[PDB]
């Protein structure tokens, strides 16, 4: 959400997840992305749409992607005497989508 | 208790159309149970007069119980004719009445509404006037007395009340309000004048 | 627009309407219309060359949910449906027909439908002369494993529930889930403007991804989850707005799994205070029990395969469902009609077992030597009375009886006691193991009473008891070497 | 302009190839096998599906997502149990 | 017979109700087993409900009403058994406690065996959650 | 006071009332609210021995005219108000029995748990008392037959519950489930109270 | 009024401010102590089935005080909007305890004041019995009027609307 | 005409009339042996417990006289109470009883209130358009009470203000070129919650509070509350609450919602003992 320069009220504007609706979005090194930006797309890959409540403008939008991620294993190398949940910093949640 | 609640003190709509068919009407018989002179069973019926059923002559007007005539009309053995009040000449007379005087009622027979309904729904083509017409005019009669009525139930003393002219069913339905409203009125008088 | 109808990739679009007379204070925000007026022009003065604000003139308004208020304060409901309804709540199955139809396509998960229905219905507020008042809304919170259905239970109730409004943590700020400063435009005078919790007044709102909020954004909630009133002192401006709101919140423990080696305490990251507001906190786990894995994949494929489609209507014209469009109306009715209290020996039991309960928690806490991070207080035994109110609502019961509380206590039991039971000395269970199996032998058995001869509270048998190594089978008085 | 159906399947087959991935990624594994990857066998069926611009699932675009999804989880797994499982899972991928 | 009696199961507020398939028809279900035990104590209930109060009018508290209080007297209808841990107690509908049975006077016009439903009267003490019984019969 | 639990019970009482005139959903009166009658009647039984503890005491001991009285008179006040109360519920009862049995004595003889001894005795008299009435001398009319006058000699119904063949007056009807009729009224009135027919 | 009235029954159990008039012995069986008798003086609520009583008989034992429901503020609220009073608040059987309170006192001014009120929202009542909604495939100010009715006029009104909608429901059949 | 009526009480002043029969009233309770016992215990009746805390909120009520000494000196009259404990323990019930009871009191919260809002904000006149003053929550309560829920949740940047005003009981501002000094001469009772989820015994009240010593030295009273699980004491708050929870309105029926219409307006305008 952003205050428009103009207007000078709240308005919501989408992102990587709504200019890729009924498409694909590629998010590249998956692993180093911050933990609470990696978080922040657990319901559109899921749930298919993206809640927002925030300044007063609550509603929900439509985000019918499709997520393509490249990641990268702990120590740069797959250790494959270890068990998938060892090699990767991605939880449960994230890894069940 | 033996009398449901809704019948306590006032009549069911049924009941008031029951009542009003007990009155005679005019019919033109599509039989003849007229014995020539020259077997057959005769009505002798004990809350009514047989005498103009046994006499019946096909096309011959005559005045049977609203009841039979009906029941006649069922199958296609008579043709009940209406009423002279029931024509939109005279409706529209009641109407300009209505319109003119508007401190008394028309002079409708008390009837006129059950009387109005049973013989729109039962003798639907009997009628020398276009029945869509009928309708419009006996409507207009019934918002033209309903006013009436909602500007003299401002008048509910406690001593009484004069609804000339008011019909049947418009009594019935506005008794449960006017004869409670009164009681009422007359039991807070009563206890005032308790010394 | 309607979010379904939004085209790909594109933001909703507003559209400036005008009521008139009767149609005036006829909506409320949120609320979905269907609007018959005329698409009309008007040149406000406030970029281009001869262009015209559009906007509709309404001259209908068809509302699913009611005027302002619910039902304008009041009743508005057809004598007919009145009449359905009061022949609905005699139904002996009425719990099982409501229960049956929150979110059908859900396999299982019979417990957290119940605990639905009940926070549906909610409690009965009460005004106390003095002046406190006491809510009457109940607060479950979700917590479990991925993919155990949180979300799906989530978005039915924010359709089911005549007012509601669904929520992500993530997304979701302070003053967007309460309320608002903002500044007019043209006025240059700030405003509040209304947020989730106040747009859900009345109704119930959805927070999903509830762990995922910011330490400072879930705080906001505090207030407005127990007192139910929001107290704003910003820019000039000092209001107690009101939310009389039900929070229906899925979570996740950390590490996606429950993890239960690791402490009950590690896996919950909520604080105890924001814990104490829930009513029931549902800690769902993945079975992995291929007998129900079986039912969970026939299920769905049925769901999948356009079974669901014939199926659901064919239950719900047996009778044994209802419908979204008519559940919500029956939760309006029994809202605005029914609001039970105690019966004095429903109030005995209700003491009687809120005193059991909170001497099992001291004597978890005393074991554990550690505070149990699902905390019973206070709070939670007026959780199991609106609980009981709730489900003497749903049958329009004026006064709960001991059925109501008997099914509260189970549903409390089956909720809050199972998620403050979660468990993970050493040498004393070592040495206990090592003994009972060198003395007692692999093929007999022991009463009990000699063990406590030997000799706490033994643990150590109900351990070898998930071990399957011994067995007590007759009540308990008799402890058998399984046979490991 | 594709929306294949699932109508003729033999869910029988998808059941048990969900059951035995839960059974074995509960034990000896750490992939979560949850309700949606069972959903993932039906929608990588449908691409498939679409892939011949079908309008129906036919079962050898069943049997393929079968496989697909066996093999993404048996390949994640540890080295030591990973003959084991392929050998576990065989059953389900003849013909390929 | 034992086989062709009439099932009457007492509704617990104020009910006798009445009741009335194969090989297997005769199998007892898991509820039966359940509530054995439970109509015969709604029945003594009733029975001392109707006798004793009339008669003698302390009240009957049920057993789970005992937690809180810490040392009022009570008189508790109670089933008596061994506990899994060996000491005695009574079973009641709404819950069990243990009861200390040590200076006690019981009526010695009675056998009193587990399993009998017994009229105990003393002090709970909740600083081991025992009933030490004075009098019971 | 001494009149509150008479209160709670005429509440009651009124929640009965409205709740049976609720169109005719012919419910089932609430079950006897014995709990409460045993309070009062307690309740009673409590301000009865008090004038009798009064009475003995006052002869005994010197007791002047005005709390003799008083006392006597207030609690005769309170057991008058509390009768009052047990009579109003007792008679709103009877009432709606009596309506059940002049409404269902063509319907059925029917949970009867809901009826205390007395009621069930009373209602089960007062069939046989309503039978007397219909065969003394008012036996050509049926004193149990429909209010709703006769307006329609014939009529059609559809039988609702099968069930199988029931002799007529002079031939027999079929009531074969799911099949339509058109008989006289005069008839069927008896079935279609029952619930077996169902058209008008 | 009669004796199984139960409308009445409830209207006779409504407390009323009254002061007492002798210092009465062993009285208070309920009224906040036993035992202890009730003094001289002593401003009680009591129900009207036992105040009524105890006013008349003897100087009477207690005088009954004009009570809040019927204060001038009350009567000035009834001579100003009667229509839009919301009488189901200030008693749920104001007309029943009037007409009582008339009776006891030969109140020549109440009377006429409440059978004015009676009158001007029976107009109303019968306004709104008399509508009747219809469907072409309740009305706010109906419901919102409903709740300002005792329980008197909830059943005039009652008995009113089920006989319009019993003559409609026959004509139009 | 302006008819102020206040207290909550929908339809009475602030400043409620005392007619001569009250005051003879009050002054005849005033001489009980135990009034200040009566009088606490009956300020909350629906709080089981917390007659220290109670006895403390109703000293606050009616608080210390003001000394406005000479060479600038004033020594505040004003009592402040701080009550920080585990959760469900009545610290915001007792917060509300204390908004619905003093004569002028100002609800916040620490989520919901900023510096600007609880000493003034700088906006514009509209009728005479210019820059102006208003009055923030806690300048509001001039002469009453501020009841602070959540008093802990309130950002440092906002903590600030409230610490001037406990110190010195006026606000001062410097901005938008307005140099002025409000009288902010308020009595705050506020509920915190400790660090952690609840209170830790094993440490001392310091680590267990997340406020500043030099903000707690404000306050008079700092009362510690703990939801210690007793069997007898449990017993006895669930009886207490079950008989609360079970109180029925005089104008209602049982199983009846309790709706509100606060049309009390019939009229505008003014129209020993030992309990
Ligand atoms: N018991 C069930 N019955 C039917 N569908 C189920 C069931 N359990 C899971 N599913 C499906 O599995 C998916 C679960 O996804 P969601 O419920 O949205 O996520 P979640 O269950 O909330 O887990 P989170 O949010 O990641 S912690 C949906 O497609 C559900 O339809
Ligand atoms: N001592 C007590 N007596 C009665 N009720 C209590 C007590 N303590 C807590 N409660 C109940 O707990 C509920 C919530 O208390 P709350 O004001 O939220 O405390 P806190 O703000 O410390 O969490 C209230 O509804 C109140 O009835
Ligand atoms: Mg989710
Ligand atoms: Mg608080």
């Amino acid at each position: 959400v952003r205050k428009d320069p103009i207007t000078k009220e709240w308005t919501l504007e989408g992102g990587a997840l709504v200019l890729a609706d009924k498409g694909v979005c590629l998010i590249d090194e998956f692993d180093k992305m911050n933990d609470q930006d990696r978080t922040s797309i657990h319901e559109a890959m899921e749930q298919q749409s993206i809640s927002i409540s925030k300044a007063g403008i609550v509603t929900t939008l439509q985000a019918r992607c499709s997520i393509i991620a490249a990641a990268n294993p702990n120590g740069g190398r797959y250790n494959s005497t270890l068990p998938l949940a060892q090699n990767v910093s991605l939880t449960e949640p994230i890894l069940s989508r | 208790m033996s009398l449901p609640a809704h019948l306590q003190q006032t009549f069911s709509p049924e009941e008031i159309q029951f009542i009003v068919e007990n009155e005679p009407i005019k019919i033109f018989p599509r039989i003849t149970t007229r014995q020539k002179i020259r077997n057959h069973t005769r009505w002798q019926l004990i809350t009514t007069d047989d005498k103009a059923l046994n006499n019946m002559v096909a096309m011959r007007s005559t005045e049977v119980v609203l009841w039979i005539a009906l029941l006649l009309k069922q199958q296609s053995k008579c043709s009940i004719v209406a009423p002279q009040w029931l024509t939109t000449k005279e409706l529209d007379r009641k109407i300009q009445y209505e319109k003119t005087h508007p401190d008394r009622f028309s002079e409708l027979p008390w009837n006129w509404l059950v009387l109005a309904r049973i013989l729109f729904n039962k003798a639907k083509d009997d009628f020398h006037d276009p029945i869509h017409e009928l309708r419009g005019k006996i409507q207009d009669l019934r918002e033209i007395r309903q006013i009436k009525v909602l500007k003299g139930l401002k008048y509910l003393n406690e001593s009484h009340l004069q609804l000339d002219n008011l019909s049947l069913l418009e009594i019935n339905e506005l008794r449960p309000f006017i004869t409670e409203i009164m009681d009422k009125l007359r039991e807070i008088h009563t206890a005032s004048l308790t010394a | 627009e309607i979010p379904e109808l939004v085209p790909v990739g594109e933001m909703p679009r507003n559209l400036t309407m005008t009521c008139d007379r009767y149609l005036t204070n006829k909506v409320i925000p949120g609320t979905r219309v269907t609007i018959v007026g005329i698409y009309s022009i008007y040149n406000s003065k406030n970029s281009g060359v001869a262009i015209r604000t559009p906007y509709i003139k309404i001259l209908g308004i068809q509302s699913d949910v009611e005027t302002s208020s619910i039902w304008n304060s009041v009743t508005m409901f057809t004598e007919e449906e009145e009449e359905e309804f009061l022949q609905l709540s005699r139904n002996p199955k009425l719990y099982e027909i409501l229960t049956n139809s929150i979110a059908p396509s859900i396999f299982g998960n019979e417990d957290i439908k119940k605990a639905i229905v009940c926070l549906l219905m909610g409690g009965s507020k009460k005004i106390l002369p003095d002046g406190m008042r006491l809510r009457g809304d109940i607060n479950v919170l979700l917590l479990g494993d991925p993919g155990t259905a949180k979300s799906q239970l989530l978005k039915f109730v924010e359709k089911v529930s005549p007012i509601a409004v669904y929520t992500s943590g993530k997304g979701s700020s302070a003053a967007g889930l309460t309320a608002s400063v903002q500044r007019d435009p043209m006025t240059r005078e700030f405003y509040l403007e209304g947020g989730a919790m106040v747009l859900a007044d009345g109704g119930v709102v959805c927070i999903d991804e509830f762990d995922k909020m910011r330490d400072e954004d879930r705080v906001a909630i505090h207030e407005a989850m127990e007192q139910q009133t929001i107290s704003i002192a910003k820019a000039g401006i000092t209001t107690v707005l009101n939310s009389r709101t039900s929070v229906l919140a899925a979570a996740n423990p950390i590490y996606g799994r429950y993890d239960d080696l690791k402490s009950p305490g590690d896996n919950i990251d909520f604080q105890t205070t924001i814990l104490s507001r829930f009513d029931m906190i549902f800690i769902v786990k993945d079975d992995h029990n291929e007998e129900r894995d079986i039912s969970i994949a026939n299920h769905v494929i049925n769901i999948h395969t356009g079974n669901a489609n014939a199926m659901q209507n064919q239950q719900e014209e047996n009778g044994s469902e209802i419908s979204i469009e008519k559940m919500k109306r029956y939760i309006t009715y029994c809202r605005l009609k029914c609001a039970p209290r105690l019966s004095p020996q429903a109030a005995e039991k209700l003491s009687s077992n809120f005193v059991t309960i909170r001497k099992q928690l001291l004597i978890n806490e005393l074991e554990s030597t550690e505070r149990s991070s699902i905390p019973i207080t206070i709070r939670q035994l007026e959780a199991i009375i609106r609980i009981t109110e709730s489900l003497a609502k749903l049958e329009l019961s004026p006064i709960a009886q001991e059925r109501h509380v008997d099914e509260a206590i189970r549903l409390f039991q089956a909720s809050t006691m199972d998620a403050a039971s979660q468990d993970p000395s050493l040498s004393e269970i070592r040495r206990f193991e090592q003994e009972l199996k060198r003395r007692l032998p692999i093929g007999w058995s022991t009463s009990y009473q000699t063990l406590r001869r030997e000799f706490a509270l033994d643990k150590a048998l109900y351990a070898l008891e998930k071990h399957e190594t011994i067995q007590l089978r007759h009540q308990g008085q008799n402890i058998y070497r399984s046979g490991v | 302009k594709i929306y294949p159906k699932l109508h003729q399947m033999d869910m029988d087959k998808v059941s048990r190839v969900y059951a035995d991935l839960r059974r074995e990624s509960i034990s000896t594994g750490s992939f979560p096998i949850t309700v949606r990857h069972l959903e993932s066998i039906l929608r990588i069926a449908e691409s498939f599906a679409k892939m011949r611009l079908s309008e129906f699932v036919s079962s050898y675009d069943l049997d393929r997502a079968i496989k697909v999804v066996v093999d993404s989880f048996v390949d994640a797994q540890k080295v030591s149990v990973r003959r084991q499982l392929r050998r576990s899972f065989a059953i389900y991928t003849l013909g390929h | 017979n034992a086989s062709q009696q009439q099932r009457f199961s007492y509704n617990p507020h104020k009910m006798q109700f009445i009741f009335v398939g194969g090989i297997a028809g005769f199998l007892p279900d898991i509820e039966d087993k359940v509530q054995m035990f439970l109509t015969r104590y709604y029945l003594t209930n009733d029975r001392v409900m109707r006798n004793e109060n009339f008669q003698n009018s302390m009240s009957i508290t049920p057993i789970k009403n005992l937690l809180g209080r810490d040392a009022q007297n009570f008189l508790l209808l109670g089933l008596l058994n061994k506990n899994f841990k060996g000491n005695w107690s009574l079973e009641d509908p709404s819950g069990s406690v243990e009861i200390d049975i040590s200076q006690t006077i019981p009526t010695q016009g009675h056998y009193y065996v587990p399993g009998c439903m017994v009229l105990v009267e003393g002090i709970y003490y909740s600083v081991g959650n025992k009933f030490h019984v004075t009098s019971m019969t | 006071m001494y009149g509150d639990l008479g209160n709670k019970l005429v509440l009651e009482a009124k929640r009965t009332k409205q709740l049976y005139a609720r169109s005719n959903q012919d419910v089932n009166l609430p079950m006897y609210h014995e709990d409460i009658i045993r309070n009062i009647l307690k309740e009673v039984s409590n301000l009865r021995k008090n004038t009798e503890y009064l009475k003995e005491q006052q002869q005994l001991g010197m007791l002047d005219d005005k709390v003799a009285k008083c006392q006597y008179f207030v609690t005769l006040l309170c057991m008058e108000r509390n009768k009052r109360c047990l009579l109003a519920y007792q008679r709103l009862r009877t009432d709606i029995l009596d309506s059940m049995a002049w409404n269902n004595n063509g319907l059925d003889l029917m949970d009867t748990n809901n009826l205390s001894h007395q009621e069930q005795e009373y209602l089960k008299e007062y069939c046989d008392l309503i039978t007397d009435l219909k065969s003394g001398d008012l036996v050509d009319i049926d004193l149990s037959g429909s209010l709703v006058p006769p307006s329609d000699v014939f009529i059609d119904v559809r039988v609702l519950k099968d069930a199988g063949e029931i002799q007529t007056e002079y031939g027999v009807f079929n009531l074969i489930k799911d099949s339509q009729f058109f008989v006289r009224q005069s008839d069927v009135e008896r079935l279609i109270q029952q619930g077996y027919l169902q058209k008008i | 009024m009669g004796y199984y009235d139960i409308d009445d029954v409830l209207a006779d159990g409504t407390e009323f401010p009254c002061k007492f008039q002798y210092d009465i012995p062993g009285l208070g069986y309920l009224e906040n102590n036993p035992g202890r008798p009730i003094t001289k003086n002593t401003k009680l609520s009591l129900p009207l089935w036992l105040a009524r009583i105890l006013a008349i008989v003897g100087v009477p034992f207690v005088e009954l005080l004009p009570p809040d429901m019927f204060s001038t503020k009350v009567m000035n609220a009834i001579k100003t909007d009667p229509v839009a009073l919301d009488l189901h608040s200030i008693n749920s059987h104001f007309f029943s305890l009037a007409i009582k309170w008339i009776m006891l006192f030969s109140e020549k001014e109440l009377a006429n004041v409440v059978s004015e009120l009676l009158l001007q929202r029976a107009q109303e009542l019968n306004h709104h019995a008399s509508s009747l909604s219809i469907d072409l495939n309740t009305n706010i100010a109906t419901s919102t009027f409903l709740l300002k009715l005792e329980e008197m006029e909830k059943e005039i009104y009652k008995k009113s609307h089920e006989s319009y909608k019993d003559t409609k429901r026959w004509m139009f059949k | 005409t302006v008819y102020p009526l206040h207290a909550r009480s929908t339809g009475v002043a602030a400043r409620q009339m005392l007619t001569d029969f009250d005051i003879r009233n009050i002054n005849k309770l005033s001489k009980k042996k135990d009034i200040f016992d009566i009088l606490s215990q009956s300020l909350a009746p629906s709080i089981y417990g917390h007659d220290h805390i109670k006895k403390a909120i109703l000293l606050m009520l009616m608080g210390g006289v003001e000394k406005n000494l000479e060479n600038g000196s004033h020594l505040r009259g004003d009592i402040n109470i701080l009550m920080v404990g585990d959760p469900s323990t009545a610290k915001s019930q007792l917060l509300r009883f204390v908004l619905n009871t003093a004569s002028l009191a100002i609800a916040t919260t620490g989520r919901g209130s900023s510096g600007v809002g609880l000493t003034a904000a700088v906006t514009t006149d509209r009728e005479t358009g210019e820059r102006r003053l208003e009055a923030g929550a806690m300048v509001l309560a001039d002469r009453g009470v501020v009841c602070i829920d959540e008093f802990d949740k309130m950002t440092d940047v906002d903590r600030v203000a409230i610490h001037e005003v406990m110190e010195q009981q006026t606000v001062t501002i410097a901005k938008a070129g307005i140099h002025t000094t409000l009288n902010a001469r308020c009595s705050v009772i506020a509920a915190a919650n400790p660090v952690f989820g609840q209170y830790d015994v094993n440490r001392d009240p310091h680590q267990n509070i997340a406020l500043p010593d030099s903000l707690l030295s404000r306050f008079d009273l700092l009362f510690v509350v703990t939801d210690d699980i007793n069997e007898i004491r449990d017993r006895s708050i669930s009886e207490h609450v079950l008989r609360t929870h079970r109180y029925l309105p005089p104008g209602y029926l049982e199983g009846e919602p309790v709706r509100e219409r606060l049309n009390l307006s019939l009229a505008v305008g003014e129209d020993t003992e030992i309990p």
